[PDB]
RNA sequence: AUCGAGAGGA
């Protein structure tokens, strides 16, 4: 549902680069462009950031159980 | 959806059935696994008639 | 003359243990034996 | 059934196979009596079938326990 | 349900020996070494190491099973040597291996930084 | 000595069928001094023969040059003067066949005999004289050197 | 019948050989005595074989014919080919 | 549950005990996918190991008498065939010629019928794989075949 | 069919006459397979007399004991001598060969066409090389085996 | 019959990767080394949670694994402290564990990014590698308005054979023979296949003559480092800790020589 | 071979003689058998009830 | 708990 933490191959973290993934992706980037623009040169993490569905986008859509 | 922790089962003298005293059938019921007809088949042409006894006789309904 | 003598026993043991051994239910056997093949031969 | 069940097996063994409740009927109609020769009905009755392990006895040899 | 802990791949169970020498009976002067808790990482350095001396005449290892967390290394000597001597042999080399690339890494990463 | 055989051959041919195996060749090659055939498998990996190349081949019962029977086992310690020293391809195997144009009432005048170096398979054939050293079932030696 | 004309096998029969064993290996659980000696074995079955091999189980096998008679055979007296 | 059927199974219906199949005189186990294929690949006349490689493999046989076998190729460089640790493998003194299932139909009849270039014609003498790439049809659960003749 | 196979053979047995029954105690088979052999020790082999001709039968069956050198080249000098003087012996060969095509006829009707293929329980080649591989035979060398042992 | 004599020759070293060569050591050593830095060097990340209020999507241990997975900066600490098993306290003490808390609410009508700046320590040297003094920090969850994550995590000394969240290696790239001269692969078509970074080979070749008398020498490394260790301290640890490993078989060793 | 007439020549051999056979699609094997020119020995059918 | 039905697995 959120981007993972670590590349589940290697280990390198992933999580902080969703949201600079998506900014580099409204500046007109390339998605290639913009993984590499991030540091993603083995093409496990390029499949973390590039197959990542950002559920939780969708379930911030719901009000919580407590106000 | 196939894991193998919500199939992996066993039993050792659990509960029973009430019409024939028989164990229950189900891993939700603790029941036993069913020693069918061609188990038996199987083990007659094994020649095993203590194992076979031991299955239809002594490990089900005494 | 050794090698034959040994030939001639062992011919006569494992003749002996090809024998059918009494109480083998060669019935549920060969019902299995013949019932296993139909599973792959085909229906059409 | 036409051909298992029209021989004289007996009615446990033939009720074990197919028309239990026509078979078991007709030997309550005509008293048959099985004599529990074959494994179906040894089976059925808990008893140890005389296949395999079970077509013979075994005794206690008392001149050779000493 | 039936997931072991992680850590008995590298704790050594109460009562549980480390290492268990036992002797080969098949052929002279060679030994069965049973080392709990250790894989591969040991395994292979230990056997390439007895393979560089002359006087092991077998050096190998096996993980029997993978889901268990022991190996055995199986050492067989020239008759005037012994395989724990050589086991220790390997070990103390090994040691003396590590600890010199520990040093020149260290003066590696000392030319590094400083240029 | 612990000698069958001994002679030189010259490469003839190399894989007449086709490569067969990467790291193995088999050779056709024919000796001089005692006219005889021998079909060679060899690691042409670690020890490559180009056509028309000259060797000595001898098969030997034994590598220890005082009359010593071989256990059969690796002995990588063994400080004994062996003659794999004087040879720069060497192999171990065993024979597995002697055939030989004999018939029900003559012995044989040609004989052949099949040796199997862990797979990697000799006949040597040619005049009976040469091959009396072969029994079947029995461990041998190639001890083989390249000349000039 | 007539015991000194035995018409059976004289080797024991792989179900023959499986109960026999099975039923000493009982025996020997319930406390019978063995009848061979034992180094350090503690399981029934090893001990049931060891007396097999020794031909040292006293058990009479009564195999019934097909007729209604039967032959009796000693453990001992039949070939132990397993 | 019982000392008694505890025996009768163990003497019966132990799977050793049912290698062979009564329904056609066969294996109805045998030798099976990676350990096939990489059989076949093992067995090929190519197939050179080295001493530490051996050492590796003769770790995992269970019934080695522990004595390293003499190397098909002592010189230049020490060398065990794949054969030769199959040779290892193969238990007792059988004796087994099976067929290669890329073995040519006409090999048989012309010149190399005893050295067979593809080696193919598995020959295993006194328990020793003297020729021939292992496959289906020598380890198989066909009739014949070397977990056949070893049974 | 595999449920109603089972219940129609389930209780056919092989009895301790060794004759096979059913429950009711009929006789199904006198002898089970018509051998009373079991399917698991049998296995392929070939009848070596079947397909051969008349002239190839002959020449690889019957023993000649009249080539003084082939025997010569087979048996060892003893061997040869008591093969080629007695006749006691040539008369048993003779009648060795007489029974192996009497035996060759009774295959020829057993099996109307030409298939050696059977399934016997002993595989007499393959026991016959491991007597070989055991005792260490030379196939080049005179054999010290006498004939008339093979045969008695 | 004795030890090798390595070189090594470090040819890149970043905050990110170290890129180094082993020469004249064996392959089983450069394995074992390689191995170590993936399973075998310590350091610190959070292996206990205790959440206190989750108002937001992801479910207790959703946040508790993703926590876990979160680089803390272990580079002088992870040698001071020591194994829960070994500390003679309580569950927890400042001597085995470090602790964290995190306490964040939204109540804004944007979403709030709970990140790993979030994660406040006790311990100032053992804090989350992207919170360290650019890289963005790792997002452990997104709230929305009213919702709210507060919980309390204690730090733990592990290693990658127990938990990979102990690995301290984002990669490790290792390589020898870059041209294929011990053909210890066996291309079918070696024209078809690129030339590795380290190959010294002209390009009509495709790999180096084979040499039969080789010996794998010569180990390229690329060590990354995924934040908690630098690569340079990830190589000193394994090494060490691969010394250590011997130093108590060799004890054991000892131990049981002398007993028989 | 298996519908080839295996005769064995003089000499011993198996010899497989290439003759003409008939396949029926019906059974009449009571009749067919009586008929000339057709062989009473080998004719059979498929139909084990008749 | 029973029974039935349905959906699935090999
Ligand atoms: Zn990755
Ligand atoms: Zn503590």
């Amino acid at each position: 549902m959120i981007i993972p933490v670590r590349c589940f191959t290697c280990g390198k973290i992933v999580g902080n680069k969703w949201e600079a993934y998506l900014g580099l992706l409204q500046a007109e980037y390339t998605e290639g462009d913009a993984l590499d623009a991030l540091g993603l040169k083995r093409y496990c993490c390029r499949r973390m950031l590039l197959a990542h569905v950002d559920l939780i986008e969708k379930l911030l859509n719901y009000a919580p159980l407590e106000k | 959806k196939h894991m193998v922790d919500d199939k992996i089962h066993s039993r050792a003298r659990g509960p029973i059935q009430i019409l024939n005293r028989q164990p229950m059938e189900g891993r939700s019921r603790d029941g036993g696994l069913r020693f069918g007809e061609m188990e038996r088949d199987c083990q007659i042409a094994h020649g095993a008639a203590q194992f076979l006894r031991e299955r239809l006789f002594e490990a089900s309904d005494p | 003359g050794e090698a034959f003598d040994w030939l001639l026993g062992e011919i006569e043991s494992k003749f002996n243990q090809a024998i059918a051994h009494p109480g083998e239910m060669v019935g549920a056997l060969a019902a299995q034996s013949l019932g296993e093949p139909a599973t792959q031969m085909t229906l059409n | 059934r036409h051909g298992v069940n029209r021989q004289d097996t007996g009615p446990l063994m033939k009720c074990s196979f197919e028309e239990t409740v026509d078979v078991l009927m007709e030997a309550a109609a005509h008293g048959e009596s099985d004599p529990m020769k074959g494994v179906s009905e040894n089976i059925m009755l808990g008893q140890l079938a005389p296949a395999g392990t079970g077509c013979f006895d075994l005794l206690l040899d008392a001149e050779k326990c000493k | 349900m039936n997931a072991p802990p992680a850590f008995e791949s590298f704790l050594l169970f109460e009562g549980e020996k480390k290492i268990t020498i036992n002797k080969d009976t098949k052929v002279p002067n060679a030994c069965l070494f049973t080392i709990n808790k250790e894989d591969h990482t040991l395994g292979n350095i230990i056997k390439s190491q007895l393979l560089k001396d002359p006087q092991v005449l077998f050096a190998g290892y096996k993980v029997p099973h993978p889901l268990e967390h022991k190996i055995i290394i199986r050492v067989q000597t020239t008759p005037d040597y012994s395989p724990q001597e050589a086991f220790t042999n390997a070990i103390t080399d090994l040691i003396s291996e590590l600890s010199l690339l520990e040093e020149r890494f260290r003066v590696a990463i000392k030319d590094k930084q400083e240029g | 000595a612990g000698i069958l055989f001994e002679d030189i051959f010259d490469v003839k041919d190399i894989d007449p069928e086709g490569k067969k195996f990467d790291r193995v060749s088999r050779l056709h090659c024919e000796s001089e001094s005692f006219k005889m055939d021998l079909i060679l498998d060899v690691n042409i990996q670690i020890y490559p023969v180009d056509l028309g190349d000259k060797f000595r081949l001898v098969i030997a019962s034994t590598l220890y040059e005082d009359g010593t029977l071989d256990d059969g086992e690796y002995n990588p310690t063994d400080d004994r003067p062996s003659r794999a020293d004087q040879f720069e391809y060497v192999m171990y195997g065993k024979v597995y066949r002697i055939e030989g144009d004999e018939t029900s009432t003559e012995a044989a005048t040609r004989l052949s005999a099949y040796v199997s170096y862990g797979g990697l398979l000799m006949r040597l054939q040619g005049d009976a004289n040469n091959l009396h050293g072969f029994e079947v079932d029995s461990r041998v030696y190639l001890l083989m050197k390249k000349l000039a | 019948q007539a015991n000194q004309k035995r018409i059976t096998t004289p080797y024991m029969t792989k179900y023959e050989r499986a109960r026999v064993l099975g039923t000493r290996a009982l025996q020997i659980a319930m406390c019978a005595p063995v009848m061979v000696e034992l180094e350090g074995e503690t399981d029934p079955l090893l001990i049931a074989m060891k007396e097999l091999k020794a031909r040292k189980i006293p058990i009479i096998i009564r195999r019934y014919l097909p007729d209604g008679s039967y032959e009796d055979w000693g453990v001992d007296e039949l070939i132990i080919s397993d | 549950q019982s000392l008694e059927t505890r025996a009768e199974i163990q003497e019966l219906a132990m799977v050793p005990r049912m290698i062979v199949t009564p329904q056609s005189n066969r294996p109805v186990m045998g030798i099976v996918q990676d350990t096939l294929t990489a059989v076949r690949k093992f067995t090929k006349r190519d197939v050179f190991l080295e001493r530490g490689e051996v050492m590796n493999l003769l770790m995992f046989l269970s019934t080695w008498d522990g004595k390293v076998p003499q190397p098909a190729i002592l010189k230049p460089r020490p060398l065990w065939t794949g054969k030769q640790i199959f040779s290892l493998i193969i238990p007792g003194h059988i004796n087994c010629i099976r067929t290669h299932s890329t073995h040519p139909d006409d090999e048989d009849s012309g010149p190399y019928k005893h050295i067979s270039p593809g080696d193919t014609k598995v020959v295993v003498e006194n328990g020793e794989l003297i020729m021939g790439i292992l496959c289906k049809k020598s380890l198989g659960t066909s009739a014949g075949s070397l977990v056949h003749i070893s049974y | 069919i595999q449920r109603r196979l089972i219940k129609s053979m389930e209780s056919v047995m092989v009895k301790y006459d060794a004759t096979v029954r059913n429950s009711i105690n009929q006789v199904v088979q006198l002898r089970y397979g018509e051998d009373g052999l079991a399917g698991e020790s049998v296995e392929f082999q070939n009848l070596a007399t079947l397909k051969p001709s008349n002239k190839a039968f002959e020449k690889k069956f019957r023993f000649d004991y009249t080539n003084e050198r082939a025997l010569r080249r087979t048996l060892q000098e003893d061997l040869v001598k008591d093969v080629l003087s007695n006749a006691h012996i040539q008369n048993e060969l003779e009648r060795e060969f007489e029974r192996m095509r009497e035996d060759r006829e009774v295959l020829r009707v057993i099996f109307p066409t030409g298939d050696s293929k059977v399934v016997l329980p002993c595989n007499l080649l393959r026991m016959i090389w491991n007597a070989q591989k055991i005792f260490h035979i030379n196939p080049r060398l005179p054999s010290d085996l006498h004939p008339i042992k093979v045969v008695e | 019959p004795y030890a090798n004599q390595p070189t090594v020759r470090i040819t890149e070293l970043t905050d990110e990767n170290v890129k180094f060569i082993i020469e004249n050591t064996d392959l089983a050593v450069a394995n074992s080394i390689r191995r170590v830095f993936i399973a075998e060097v310590p350091i610190i990340a959070i292996d206990w949670v205790q959440i206190d209020a989750n108002s937001s999507v992801l479910h207790d241990e959703f946040i508790a694994h993703r926590l876990g997975l979160i680089p803390l900066t272990s580079d002088d600490i992870v040698d001071k402290l020591q194994y829960s098993r070994d500390c003679t306290c309580e569950e927890f003490c400042p001597e085995c564990s470090v602790e964290f808390t995190l306490d964040v609410r939204c109540n804004e009508d944007q979403t709030r990014h709970v990140t790993s700046r979030d994660l406040i320590s006790n311990s100032p040297r053992v804090i989350p590698v992207t919170s360290r003094n650019e890289q963005d920090d790792i997002l452990i969850v997104k709230l929305r308005k009213g919702q709210e994550l507060r919980l309390r995590a204690y730090a733990k000394k592990g290693f990658g054979k127990e938990h990979a969240k102990w690995n301290p290696t984002a990669g490790v790239a290792f390589e020898y023979d870059p041209d294929n001269a011990l053909r210890h692969t066996v291309y079918p078509k070696p024209e078809e296949w690129p030339k590795s970074e380290y190959s010294e080979l002209d390009e009509d070749e495709s790999q180096a003559p084979y040499d039969p008398n080789g010996k794998p020498e010569r180990f390229y490394y690329n060590v990354e480092s995924c934040g908690s260790l630098r690569p340079e301290t990830i190589v000193l640890s394994a090494l060490s800790g691969l010394k250590k490993k011997l130093s108590d078989l060799q004890t054991q060793l000892s131990h049981e020589i002398q007993s028989d | 071979d298996n519908k080839k007439k295996i005769i064995i020549t003089e000499d011993g051999e198996f010899k497989a003689l290439q003759e003409w056979i008939l396949e029926t699609d019906g059974v009449s094997l009571m009749r067919v058998l009586s008929e000339k020119d057709v062989d009473p020995v080998r004719t059979t059918s498929n139909d084990i009830v008749e």
